[PDB]
């Protein structure tokens, strides 16, 4: 996808699905009132986030794109787990092995390769800068 | 005897402000400090080995984050070798396009870009800002709060704010557990005044994200970053925990930005002898390095620190310019009181108002300042007419418009009624027709009947405790007779699914049409180019109240 | 000249006390707060507010940090009830509790200029009522939106000077008060 | 009724005057569809067509501008250049001022209006800091009071000079007071800082007579207008004004014209044209006459452009046209127009941020209740706000913070010097009690009353007996003020060299003339041109209330 | 004279005379107190005004220069006559031949040839634009 | 409707009268001054002041211009005493005298918003006293520096509308006042 394809809601609404594989046009007030759709398919998909990442790159914003790529992986991580991982990246909360185990969980359970690498990098530099538990 | 001239001067409001002389050694200096590091970078392939005089073995977590993620390494060594005065010249030269500059400015180190803008006066910084701002059209963000967390008033104030032209609106609470009602009332009220307005509820960082997973907010902003490792650690965070939290918001389809601002580090007493502008640049590169699309900066709540020292307000403009030059959306503060003097706060406002930023204020108070739960903004609701007159005087689009009283009465009334049906359709404590009337004609919370806070608190908690989501709000509107408001609410949630508005400077205008720095690129190239106030927009800003028609004169 | 260290502060063993933890320069390099209230009067009000509720007041000086949060964290680690009061030289005050995250608190007073001796005494009462496992109404302070920007610069100067008396890796010293 | 709109209705700005545009009658600030398309026709050294008008249809203003007002060397070349391109060059930091002035002086009035009309106020300010004639910006003050009390005038003038004003202006409530006001202003100014130029604004003929007596240094309120009916109803023509201008120079007196947008439509004879176009005509009259500078920026008609959209932007545009035509610009900010502090600060910042030759042409150095020009946009009670903003933004607005004991000493010396003048000239005495009151006064509410009748009789005798400025010098040298007397003589000697007749000239240091000839603005972008730095910066930094960290 | 010669008070003070043939150096307080110089000696010369015109040209200000050249001629015209001529150029004050008479006087009696042409121009265009005596 | 033209105004010959000269739209297209004072009450007070001093008042309407000075010059050229009062529709007023230059005057009132019915009565009194060759103290008006900013644009609109009733070369008409 390029900047010509932006915005998706106007150029390609048929390209946007939901985390329960419903299309975008299903989001009419009729389907809401019948409980034919409810809160959980109101969740952005990793495919959508990777399309925006591609568009961010075409617009010359590599870092924004990488943020979107991390976001695409984290759609698979439950709400409570997200907050647990965030809290553990805070200084003096974790040892180095705990952070490495967190990245292991991210990779092996949620296919979150970019977020795992990001967490392992943190673990390495928290050693260098003494931001680990017990420091 | 005492001079009666100096007695009269001693009674002036400006002399109640706080001023101090510079303390260079401790970093109590806005900019241009002799302690700031000389620009330097060592590259070739892969990674950085020296950043602004610091070797890689000496990097703190911030140097690492910036060195690995924050600099366009493709051109760093070329732009490091360019003369800083020439680079400043290009910034304000109308014939060097924004798209030619961004590769170079993103390639400078923090000390390089600080050195470059330090050669500029405020006229030059303003000239550069109107080119470097990411979104072509400027906009505005408002605070919508009241001292009682009265949800009916928040909805009506949000509708008026949206009708005046605010494209983002922000709320917070006096009482912590009121927050779910504030978020819902702000969101409903905003969509009534103009569908597409984005809403946030600023809370502690974990509680804010939970409200966003429920669908009651659109964006988040108060995630703070800091410019020295000690201050960042004393904030109980690292760049990696902030970056992970940033991608967490995007993963839930929520636009977000960081907040920083000059003066935060010296206030904590750990500026490491550096100037406020140098430390703020570090914050801006942290934001860029995290992949966050924009930043709320311009000292913000620390404004009393740079405004006390020489060149402090110029420095605040400089940090807004650095933010935009780094291709980030800039929400340029003007959201906190700092002076007793109307002249002084006007001059500070004008720095961003005249060129335009992505959000001229990141918190214009849409309520009287006594109701402002961020402890007061640089502008409040009683300045609306002045703000509109200056727009008309200078032919400057400052994001707002004049409005008719009966239109505002009609839109506040509808917003109050819309929220009354939401509270009915979700089983929340009732909104009486008396509260609807009062919020229709109120100026602030002084005009509103008191509510049962203890009962309101209990039901608002039960909204997060039971994971009651934004689609229940849509249903209640559809069923209380507000199917037009219900569809707009569904369009807002549908925008979260597309991710279009996660992009730089994104707002939603017209009928669900996203407007961001991707499709509304700033293309300024001098006079008669870029954004010009003209056409029907100009006619709207022209039509201020009190403008007598010659045919009735 | 009213404060006197008397050795490393012991950890309280019974739920009998509230610790008042003061900053490194408190009552030494600075003797008044941001708006001229003497440190001696401040100490006497907080102490008396605690003891009027039937709770002993122990005073310690912290050295590892000049941050009011971490000063009170050091306090509540040694308080037999787990309740501590952190007070900086410029007057910022926080009511803390062991087990709370370091940047959380029971009650915070982040505008030292808006604090009166009434408030300082009331802070002492509420801390002891927290130690007695009661749920007191939060301490009410005056409100002035101009207070923050008017004094932020001076408070930064006072904080910087107090930060000069931080000594790394030194444990709190108990103080005797006059 | 909405309490929100009640609160807004109580706001001071809602007491100002606003009207919708009336295009047909010229009640529009700029960008009118009625303004002529630029055009010029040159046949053998003479203009035969100007902005759509043939020479047979010229009015006296067209003739004057066509014959003296346009650089005919390049007029056809610049007429064919794209107006946006030219507006781009105006605010481009890399196009030198000396490259532009040949082009702008070759533009017709409609051409230059079209050019600047492409600019927003940020672009206009960016061009102003390059196009301003003098490198260093400056400030001019009003020094008056409601009683024409000469002791208070001298004291306020000394304070104004000490605060930094380089030109100071007086006028009278009672017309026959004028000689006393002129002398008091001149003596007071030289005491606060030798070299400050003074003027006393009166009817045109009377003012030139005062200048022939040596009691003033310059004149400014000589008016020009943009349509022939309005010029005629002012009882003048461009030739009578051009002759008056050379008369001033023939006596070694600096002078400038005064104009301002709104004057023509206020008289009802705008001929369907916009305020900005008519003011451009006024500016080209000034250029055509050979007058070095212009007081413009609406001035006393400010309530006319400020009532209509883009009026204040138009005021900035006319200042920019003036400087672009290589004229000294005294850019108004000298008349009240709004009840709102925010609105009048925005209006002042248009000139204050880039800097003009005189950021104001009449900052009130007295409280506005004493202002005999009916009130300025800024007055004495704004002094501390003005210095704080210089410090906040690192902008040299031409003024500086001052110590109270210093102002007390300099107001005392000035009142005592005038006491010696009044004694040596046989004028109604100035008592020590009047000196004490003038020393500590805020305004005339603090001064003892004088016998206005006796004062009037003796001030008239100064004119009727042709009593000149040299007698003032002699009175100072003989009454204990040789130092003041020498400074007054040096001021009179400046009228002999003609050095301060040039564009933007002021007198700084020890009689050093500083003008656009030797202090040429050389702006070429950031870190070039004038920069606030060094001792001037340290001076502007040191506001009252700035606590030192070692105190704390 | 060129911009390098500006200011005259600093670069060429010896060139600066008065209309009564006194020098700049004579204007000391001692001469003022003794009346060896008086106010009638405090008048700028045509030579000085012509040097300033030459400097204005070097600085790119042709019209300023021309004003100075007219002023140099007007130095020889007495104070009252200056006011008389100013008044006559105001609308509806003069007939064509009085303006031409003034122009003739300026040329023949005061050698003010630029001012004569200036006034003759006024006379001609005051006819075309109906600004003479008996035209209102 | 209260003014009737009775023919071209005659030349006064006796130092006996004051001429009130009003603009071409006075009492017709405009019936009130800039702040809503009726033209009928304005004229009545000015006439009352003139006649109170034992002097006759003669009212004329001018058509050749709408500038208050030239309206007054037309008046003083026909006035038997050489004294006239010029009044524009929006209220601006001048006391003029035959022999003075057109733009000079005895008294000028250049801020119409600051005139009251009492001021207009004093104007007539002073004009008659000028006609009796006395030197009266000029009529005082209230001071208000915001009057000019507030009313300048409305003043210009009202003047443009009166200018539409100018007629070139039409002699002044004598008026009969009800
Ligand atoms: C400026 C400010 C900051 C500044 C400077 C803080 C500093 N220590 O120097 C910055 C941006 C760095 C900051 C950081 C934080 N702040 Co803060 N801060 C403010 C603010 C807006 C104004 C305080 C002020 O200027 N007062 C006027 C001066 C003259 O009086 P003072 O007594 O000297 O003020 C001092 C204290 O307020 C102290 N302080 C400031 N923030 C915080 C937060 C905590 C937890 C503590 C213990 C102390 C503290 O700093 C000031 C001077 O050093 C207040 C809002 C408010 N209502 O006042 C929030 C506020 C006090 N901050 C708050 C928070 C949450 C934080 C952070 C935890 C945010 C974060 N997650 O990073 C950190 C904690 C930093 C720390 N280790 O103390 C909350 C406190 C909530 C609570 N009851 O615990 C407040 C009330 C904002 C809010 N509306 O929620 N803050
Ligand atoms: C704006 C203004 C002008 C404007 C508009 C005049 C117009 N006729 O439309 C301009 C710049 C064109 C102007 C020109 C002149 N003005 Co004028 N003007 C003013 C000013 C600053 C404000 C008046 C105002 O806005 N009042 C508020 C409005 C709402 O009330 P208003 O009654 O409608 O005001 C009208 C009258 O004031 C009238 N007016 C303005 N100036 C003059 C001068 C004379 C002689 C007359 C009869 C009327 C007149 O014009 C205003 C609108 O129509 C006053 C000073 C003052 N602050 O009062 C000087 C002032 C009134 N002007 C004065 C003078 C001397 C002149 C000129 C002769 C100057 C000149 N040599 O060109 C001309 C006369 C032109 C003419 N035929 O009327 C003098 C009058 C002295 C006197 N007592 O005789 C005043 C008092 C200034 C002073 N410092 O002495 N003026
Ligand atoms: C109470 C600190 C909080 O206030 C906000 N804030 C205001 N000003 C600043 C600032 N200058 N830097 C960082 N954060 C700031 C931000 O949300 C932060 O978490
Ligand atoms: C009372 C008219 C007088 O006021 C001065 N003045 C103020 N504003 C203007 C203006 N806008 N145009 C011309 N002259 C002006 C000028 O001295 C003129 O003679
Ligand atoms: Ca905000
Ligand atoms: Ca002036
Ligand atoms: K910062
Ligand atoms: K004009």
């Amino acid at each position: 996808a390029r900047v010509s394809d932006y915005p998706l809601a106007n150029k390609h609404p048929e390209w946007v699905k939901t985390a329960t594989n419903k299309t975008l046009d299903d989001f009419t007030l009729e389907n809401v009132l019948s409980n034919k759709v409810t809160a959980q398919d109101m969740r952005i998909t990793p495919e959508t986030l990777r399309l925006q990442a591609s568009i961010a790159k075409d617009a010359g914003r590599d870092r924004l794109a990488m943020n979107f790529e991390r976001a695409a992986e984290l759609t698979a991580v439950p709400d409570d787990r997200i907050l647990e991982i965030y809290n553990a990246l805070r200084p003096y909360r974790s040892t180095k092995e705990e952070l490495l185990a967190i990245a292991d969980d991210l990779e092996s359970r949620y296919q979150a390769k970019i977020c795992a690498a990001f967490v392992r990098e943190a673990a390495t530099l928290y050693v260098e800068r003494k931001k680990l538990k017990g420091d | 005897m005492r001079s009666k001239r100096f007695e009269a001067l001693a009674k002036r409001p400006v002399n109640q402000d706080g001023f101090v002389k510079e303390w260079i050694e401790e970093g109590f200096i806005a900019m241009e400090s002799p302690n700031d590091p000389k620009p330097s970078i060592k590259i070739v392939n892969g990674a950085v080995t020296e950043l602004d005089g610091k070797p890689v073995s000496d990097f703190d977590l911030i140097d690492h984050f910036i060195a690995r993620y924050g600099i366009n390494l493709n051109r760093a060594e070329e732009v490091m070798a360019m003369d800083s005065v020439k680079l400043a010249n290009m910034l304000c030269d109308p014939n060097v396009k924004r798209s030619e500059i961004v590769p170079l400015t993103t390639a400078m180190t923090p000390a390089k870009i600080v050195e470059v803008v330090s050669h500029m006066n405020v006229v030059e910084m303003m000239m550069a800002m109107q080119k470097m701002r990411a979104r072509r059209t400027p906009s505005q963000q408002a605070h919508v709060t009241n001292v009682k967390d009265n949800p009916v008033q928040i909805a009506a104030d949000a509708a008026e704010g949206a009708w005046r032209g605010f494209d983002e609106q922000e709320t917070t609470v006096a009482v912590a557990r009121y927050a779910p009602f504030n978020a819902i009332a702000l969101l409903v009220g905003s969509q009534v005044g103009r569908p597409g307005v984005l809403t946030q509820c600023s809370l502690e960082e974990a509680t804010e994200l939970k409200l966003g997973m429920l669908g009651h907010t659109c964006y988040a902003e108060t995630i703070s970053v800091y410019g020295t490792e000690p201050v960042f650690t004393d904030g109980d965070d690292t760049p990696w925990s902030k970056g992970f939290l940033a991608s967490s918001y995007a993963s839930r389809g929520l636009k977000m930005r960081f907040t920083s601002g000059s003066g935060s580090e010296v206030q904590m007493g750990y500026a490491e002898g550096k100037s406020m502008l140098y430390l703020e640049a570090r914050c801006i590169y942290i934001t860029k390095a995290a992949g966050v699309q924009g930043l709320q900066n311009g000292s913000v709540s620390c404004i009393g620190v740079p405004s006390a020292v020489p060149s402090g307000i110029r420095a605040v403009l400089a940090e807004n310019l650095i933010c935009s030059s780094l291709d980030l959306e800039c929400a340029s503060s003007n959201d906190q009181t700092f002076t007793h003097s109307d002249m002084r706060r006007t001059a500070r406002l004008l720095m961003q108002f005249l060129p335009g930023t992505d959000f001229i204020s990141s918190g214009y108070s849409a309520v009287p300042n006594y109701d402002n739960m961020f402890a007061g903004s640089n502008e409040d609701a009683e300045d609306f007419d002045d703000y509109n007159v200056i727009q008309r005087d200078l032919k400057v689009d400052g994001g707002l418009r004049p409005v008719r009283e009966e239109d505002v009465i009609a839109i506040r009334n509808k917003a109050a009624r819309a929220l009354q049906a939401v509270f009915a359709g979700m089983g929340l404590p009732p909104i009486t027709d008396e509260e609807v009337e009062a919020a229709t004609y109120a100026h602030g919370s002084k005009d509103m009947p008191e509510r049962n806070i203890v009962e309101d608190i209990k039901f608002a908690q039960e909204i997060i405790n039971k994971n009651r989501n934004g689609l229940e709000v849509v249903k209640a509107l559809a069923q209380g007779g507000f199917t037009d408001v219900a569809q707009d609410m569904l369009n807002i949630q549908k925008a979260k699914l597309t991710g279009d508005y996660l992009h730089t400077s994104a707002i939603i205008v017209g009928d669900g049409q996203v407007l961001s720095a991707v499709n509304d690129v700033n293309d300024y190239a001098g006079p008669a180019t870029g954004y010009r106030l003209q056409g029907e927009r100009w006619e709207e800003i022209k039509n201020i109240p009190g403008a007598l028609d010659p045919n009735e004169d | 000249g009213f404060l006197t260290e008397v050795g490393e502060a012991r950890q309280g063993t019974q739920q009998d006390e509230v610790i008042i933890a003061v900053g490194p320069a408190f009552g030494l390099a600075q003797t008044v707060n941001i708006v001229g209230i003497p440190h001696k009067s401040i100490l006497r009000e907080v102490i008396a507010g605690i003891e009027e509720e039937g709770i002993k007041a122990r005073v310690i000086r912290c050295f590892k940090s000049s941050d009011v949060a971490f000063v009170a964290v050091e306090g509540n680690r040694l308080s037999g009830s787990g309740i501590s009061i952190g007070i900086q030289s410029k007057g910022t005050t926080v009511i803390h509790q062991q087990g709370l995250p370091p940047l959380s608190n029971l009650e915070l007073f982040p505008q030292a200029p808006l604090l009166t001796l009434e408030t300082y005494r009331q802070i002492g009462k509420n801390a002891a009522r927290y130690a007695k496992r009661e749920s007191p109404q939060p301490v009410p302070t005056l409100n002035d939106q101009m207070a923050r920007p008017k004094y932020q610069a001076k408070s930064a100067i006072l904080h910087i000077k107090e930060t000069k008396y931080v000594v790394t890796g030194k444990n709190p010293q108990e103080l005797r008060v006059a």
